[PDB]
């Protein structure tokens, strides 16, 4: 189908209070409109930016959205997606893998 | 050293709140090295490769690029009424060049409206090939005008690889610098068994292999790999998954191949 496959990885391997950057992928989906937010605790995390509106070989979209963070072992970090495919929005959680 | 320019083109309808409507990232090798979009319509390189340009010729590459987006402006105001056209709407092209080690070329010119293959042109034999009954229209009318098919053999067999050679020369400091992965083992248990995953962070350039073994032999059979994605600095992140009995835990290695090592390495939990 044509729903935003994402995965949710840091730049560098996690460990706690060391800053880095965290980001969230989505591809593989149609059409390109797509809502993606990275956040804290349910709060977007401030400084997010996006890629140019790009696609694979088979033409359905991606876009990749990061912003710099500083994982804290007390702390959720999540990708919050909303696309035309999803009746309601996808919030897929960070592994942090401390 | 085989090598590859490549332009993705997208115009869109409804791209999204303070999105711009038109935009074309350009890759040389997997690595991006330029954009334009519809907002600030010009077309500038990627610094950390392309670090000393000049202005003329992206002052050229700044014209082709807004005359793409016409294009598509016109293409989309007339397509969804053609194929009968009531939602949001897309189009799409990829296009560019190869060289291949021994010198030899490739073009490669593809379309797409709302995802759909719509049309291809073929440099090597100059003819068209429609998707659909619908893009034949376009096909038969761009060919019988015979004007596209030297304009693109031209675009795609001399400008194109002419700026291949350019941007590889220019950017060479960023296209050759190896960028070995940090890599991270992890495992997670729950239902009772363990989940192992080996991530491989930050490599560059992009080709990576990830592999898990147990007692030295390799256990492809119930292995998940996630693919390889971008990071926002050019470098690239891969990962590979396997379930396994928490006893055997110390058993397993995943095994990762890049550029940047010599010898394949070898990461436990
Ligand atoms: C580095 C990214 C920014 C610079 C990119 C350079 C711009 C090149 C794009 C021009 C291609 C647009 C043509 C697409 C529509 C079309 O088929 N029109 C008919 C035709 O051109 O013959
Ligand atoms: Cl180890
Ligand atoms: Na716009």
């Amino acid at each position: 189908d044509l729903t935003p496959k994402v995965q949710v990885y840091s730049r560098f391997p996690a460990s706690a209070g060391t800053k880095n950057v965290l980001n969230c992928f989505a591809a593989g989906f149609h059409p390109p409109k797509i809502s993606i937010t990275l956040m804290k605790d349910g709060v977007p995390m401030e400084g997010a930016q996006y890629s140019d509106m790009s696609f694979n070989d088979d033409w359905t979209f991606q876009r990749l959205v990061h912003a710099d963070f500083t994982p804290s072992s007390g702390s959720t970090y999540a990708c919050k997606v909303e696309h035309e495919t999803l009746k309601e929005p996808q919030v897929y959680k960070w592994d942090p893998e401390f | 050293g085989s090598h590859s320019l490549r332009y993705f083109l997208t115009g869109m309808t409804d791209p999204g709140p303070g999105m711009p409507r038109f935009v074309i990232v350009g890759y040389v090798d997997d690595k991006i090295f330029g954009t334009y979009n519809s907002k600030s319509r010009t077309a500038q390189p990627i610094v950390e490769m392309l670090p000393q340009e000049d202005q003329e010729h992206w002052d050229t590459q700044t014209q082709k690029a807004q005359g793409g987006e016409r294009d598509f402006d016109w293409n989309l105001n007339r397509l969804p009424e053609r194929y009968n056209s009531k939602g949001s709407h897309t189009m799409q092209m990829m296009f560019g060049c190869d060289i291949l080690e021994d010198g030899s070329i490739r073009g490669y010119d593809q379309y797409a409206f709302d995802g759909r293959d719509f049309l291809a042109f073929d440099m090597d034999t100059m003819t068209f090939t429609a998707a659909d009954p619908v893009a034949e229209i376009t096909k038969r009318r761009w060919e019988t005008e015979g004007t596209y098919a030297e304009r693109w053999k031209h675009e795609l067999g001399t400008v194109c690889v002419q700026n291949l050679r350019r941007y590889l020369e220019h950017g060479k400091a960023a296209l050759k610098r190896r960028v070995q992965p940090e890599v991270r083992v992890w495992g997670k248990e729950a239902d009772g068994i363990l989940t192992l995953s080996c991530h491989a962070h930050g490599f560059y350039p992009r080709p990576i292999t990830i592999s898990w073994m147990k007692d030295g032999m390799v256990r492809d059979q119930e292995t998940r790999w996630g693919g390889i994605v971008p990071n926002s600095d050019g470098t690239y992140h891969a990962s590979a998954a396997i379930d396994v009995l928490p006893e055997d835990g110390d058993k397993y290695w995943c095994r990762v191949e890049h550029a940047s090592l010599p010898q394949p390495g070898l990461f436990s939990w």
